[PDB]
C-alpha cells in the first residue's frame, strides 16, 4: 500500500541530494583534471535528477491508488523523463564502457578516436537519440479515467497512430524497440567491450598483480558496478515486460500473467531506486566523490 | 477482433438466478479484458459487471451485489451469475472486451473508456417479471 | 475585452525571453572568477534565479489564461506557481533593496561601507533575503487552492481563507495579506531605496564638487544599471500594487461600479507588465552594464 | 454579514413578466456577489441566475425562461427579470450574497462554490398558474 510511495519519496530525497553532490563534484574540478568519462558521469547524474524531480509526482500517483492530479502535460512529461532517463543512462553506460574498452585494448586507438570524436558531440548525439526515442511516449501518453473510476491513470493512447486492431501491434512494437535500444543492443555492446577488456586484462591477470584490481576499482570497476547495478535494477522491468508481451503468443497460464502484473510495480520500484543507488556507488568505490 | 458469442441469455421472474456465459475467441486474459454491459431500452448502454484490474471485479452501484462475475482462462468463458434479478433489471445484456493495455504504461488496465471502440456481442433480453 | 490570445502570447514570449536571458546572465555572473565577482553579483544572480523560477511556471499561467482561466495542473502546482510569483516579487524587491543599500554604503560612506562589508557578508544577507521571501510568500502556498468557482466547469487557482478565517473574517484576511504584500514588496523596501538614493544624490552633488573622475565613472556604470533596474521594477509592479490597493480601498471609499470594473478589467494587463519585468531585466543588463555586454 | 430582503413572487399566471428585486445592505459590487437560487423539492437550492465575473449573468439552462440579471449599485438591488413564467418557476426563489473574492489572487471571482456559507434571505413562493 504505502510501501511503494514511501520508497519513491525516499529515493526522491536520496537521489536529489546524491546527484546534486555528484554534479557538484564533477563540475567543481578543473577542466584538466576532468577526464573524458566525467561528461558521462555528469550526464548520468543529470538524467537521475531529471527523473527524481518527477518522482514525487509518481509517489503521489501511487499513493492515491493510481490517480494522477497533475494533467495530461505532466503525465506526458513525467513518462518522457522516465524513458529519457532509461535511454540516456544506458547510453552513458555504453559510452563509459566503450571509452574504457578503447583505453584498455587499444590505447593508441583510444587517443585516435578521442581526437576524431570529441566528448561533447558524443554526449549531444546521445541526448538527441534519447529524446527522439522517448518521443513516442510524450506523443501518445494521456490521462483518462480507465476502468470508469474516479482515479485518473496516466496511460498511452494509440488511437492517434493506430486503430483498435493495430493498437496491440503498436504496443508490442514500442515495448520491443524500447527493450532493444535500452537493454538488448546497448548491453550487447557493453558485453562485447567488456569481453575484449577481460581478455586484455586477463593477459596480465594470469599473474598475481593484485594492484591491478585496485587500479580497476578506481575507474573501470566503478563503471562495471554502475553497469551491473543498472542491469540488476532494469532486468526485472524488461524481463517481466517482455514475458508479458510474449505471453500473447506462448499462451501463459492466468496465474503467471497475474504474477507478472502484480510484480511489475516492484520491478519499476527497483528501476527507480537505481537512480538514488548510483551516487552511493560513487561514494563507496570512487574516492574522488568521497573526497569531495 | 474477438468474436464474443455471448450465450445463456434468457428471461426469468423476480428473484431469478439466470447465469450469463459470455464465450469468447481470441480474447486471452492478458490481451483483452472482458466485461458485461446492460443496455436499457430507449437509453444508452450501461454497465453491470465491468471486470477491471485496479478494483478487481467492478459493478454498478445501482445494481451491485445482485450478480457475480468470474472469468475462466481455460475455456475463455465469462460468467454473469445474474442472481436475484429484479424488474428494475429488465434490459438487454451485451458482453464486450476492451483491449487491456500493457504493464509498461497503463499497468495492465482495462481501457473501459474505449468501450465504444471495442468488440461486442448480441445478448438476449431478460424480461424479469414483477 | 479579453484581447483574444494576446495575454497567453505575451506570457509565452516573456517565458522564452526570460528563460534565455536569465540563463545568459546566470552564466555571465557564474563564469567569472570569484575575485572579480563583486558583492553586487550575488544580488544579480539571486534576481536572475527568481526570474528564472517565475518564468519556469510562466507556461502554466499562459495555458491558464489561454483556456479562459482554467487550470489543468492540480492543487499542488497552483500552490507552487502562486508561491513562486510571490517569491519572485519579494526576492526581486529585496535584491534591489540590497543593491541600493550596497550603493548607499559605497558612495555615501565608503568607510562605513567597508566596515559593514566586514561585519556582514553577502552570503548571509542573501540567505536571510530568501528565507524572508519564502516565509512571507508561505501564506500564498498554504491558503491557495483550485476550485470551479462560478460553476463554469473551469478550475480557477484562487486563495481559500476558510482554513484560517470564517466568512466574516475572509475579507479581513484578504485585505491584511494584500496590504502586507504591498507594504513589504513596494513601500517599505522602496522607502528604504528612496532614502538611500536621496543620500546617494546628495553625495553625487558632493562628487560633482569633489571626488575622482574614474571612480565616479565606475560608480556611474553600476549605479546606472542598478537604478534602471529599480525604475523598471517600479514601473512594472506599480500598476499591480496601485490597482489592487485601490480595489481594497474601494470598500472604504464606496467607489462607483465603473471604476471598480475598470480596475478589474485592467488588472490582467498590470499582471502582464509585472511578469514582463522578469524578461526585461536581461535586455537592460545588456544595454547598460558592459559586463553582460562583453559576454 | 449583509442583510438581503427579497420581494415579488407569488401566485401569478404563466407568461407574466414577474420582477424579483433582491435588496441588500452592505453588499457592494466590489465586496459581495449577487445571485438568485430556488429551493428544490429535496431542498437542493438549485441556482436559477448567478452573477459571474467570467461570464456575467450566468443563467441555468433548465431555468432559462426569460430570466434577466441587472445590478444597480446605487440602490443596491439585484433584479431578477424572470419573465415568461414557466411551470418550472413554481418554487421558492431566494437570493444570496456569496462574498466576491479579491482582485489580487482570484481575479475578483464570485466564489459560487461557497454558496453554503453565504448569506441568504427568506424567499417568496412563486406559484406559476396557467
Ligand atoms: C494540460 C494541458 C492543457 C497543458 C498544456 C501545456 C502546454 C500548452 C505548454 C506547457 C509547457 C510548454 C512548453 C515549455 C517549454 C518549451 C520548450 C521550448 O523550446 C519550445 C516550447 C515548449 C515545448 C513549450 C510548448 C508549450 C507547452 C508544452
Ligand atoms: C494535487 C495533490 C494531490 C498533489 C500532492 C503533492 C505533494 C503531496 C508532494 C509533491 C511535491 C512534494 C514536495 C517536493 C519537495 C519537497 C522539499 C523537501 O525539502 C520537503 C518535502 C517537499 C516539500 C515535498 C513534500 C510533498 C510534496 C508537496
Amino acid at each position: 500500500g504505502a510501501l511503494i510511495p514511501a520508497i519513491y519519496m525516499l529515493v526522491f530525497l536520496l537521489g536529489t541530494t546524491g546527484n546534486g553532490l555528484v554534479l557538484w563534484t564533477v563540475f567543481r574540478s578543473s577542466r584538466e583534471k576532468r577526464r573524458s568519462a566525467d561528461i558521462f558521469i555528469a550526464s548520468l547524474a543529470v538524467a537521475d535528477l531529471t527523473f527524481v524531480v518527477t518522482l514525487p509526482l509518481w509517489a503521489t500517483y501511487t499513493y492515491r491508488d493510481y490517480d494522477w492530479p497533475f494533467g495530461t502535460f505532466f503525465c506526458k512529461l513525467s513518462s518522457y523523463l522516465i524513458f529519457v532517463n532509461m535511454y540516456a543512462s544506458v547510453f552513458c553506460l555504453t559510452g563509459l564502457s566503450f571509452d574504457r574498452y578503447l583505453a584498455i585494448v587499444r590505447p593508441v586507438a583510444n587517443a585516435r578516436l578521442r581526437l576524431r570524436v570529441s566528448g561533447a558531440v558524443a554526449t549531444a548525439v546521445l541526448w538527441v537519440l534519447a529524446a527522439l526515442l522517448a518521443m513516442p511516449v510524450m506523443v501518445l501518453r494521456t490521462t483518462g479515467d480507465l476502468e470508469n473510476t474516479t482515479k485518473v491513470q496516466c496511460y498511452m493512447d494509440y488511437s492517434m497512430v493506430a486503430t483498435v486492431s493495430s493498437e496491440w501491434a503498436w504496443e508490442v512494437g514500442l515495448g520491443v524497440s524500447s527493450t532493444t535500444v535500452g537493454f538488448v543492443v546497448p548491453f550487447t555492446i557493453m558485453l562485447t567491450c567488456y569481453f575484449f577488456i577481460a581478455q586484455t586484462i586477463a593477459g596480465h591477470f594470469r599473474k598475481e598483480r593484485i594492484e591491478g584490481l585496485r587500479k580497476r576499482r578506481r575507474l573501470l570497476s566503478i563503471i562495471v558496478v554502475l553497469v551491473v547495478t543498472f542491469a540488476l535494477c532494469w532486468m526485472p522491468y524488461h524481463l517481466v515486460k517482455t514475458l508479458y508481451m510474449l505471453g500473447s503468443l506462448l499462451h501463459w497460464p492466468c496465474d503467471f500473467d497475474l504474477f507478472l502484473m502484480n510484480i511489475f510495480p516492484y520491478c519499476t520500484c527497483i528501476s527507480y531506486v537505481n537512480s538514488c543507488l548510483n551516487p552511493f556507488l560513487y561514494a563507496f568505490f570512487d574516492p574522488r566523490f568521497r573526497q569531495a | 477482433q474477438v468474436q464474443l458469442v455471448e450465450s445463456g441469455g434468457g428471461s426469468v421472474q423476480s428473484g431469478g438466478s439466470l447465469t450469463l456465459s459470455c464465450a469468447a475467441s481470441g480474447s486471452t486474459y492478458s490481451s483483452h479484458c472482458m466485461g458485461w454491459f446492460r443496455q436499457a431500452p430507449g437509453k444508452e448502454r450501461e454497465g453491470v459487471a465491468l471486470m477491471t484490474r485496479s478494483r478487481g471485479t467492478s459493478y454498478a452501484d445501482s445494481v451491485k451485489g445482485r450478480f457475480t462475475i468470474s472469468q475462466d482462462n481455460t475455456k475463455n468463458i465469462l460468467y454473469l451469475q445474474m442472481n436475484s434479478l429484479k424488474p428494475e433489471d429488465t434490459a438487454m445484456y451485451y458482453c464486450a472486451a476492451v483491449p487491456r493495455a500493457g504493464i509498461e504504461y497503463s499497468g495492465a488496465y482495462c481501457k473501459w473508456n474505449m468501450k465504444d471502440s471495442g468488440s461486442w456481442g448480441q445478448g438476449t433480453q431478460v424480461t424479469v417479471s414483477s
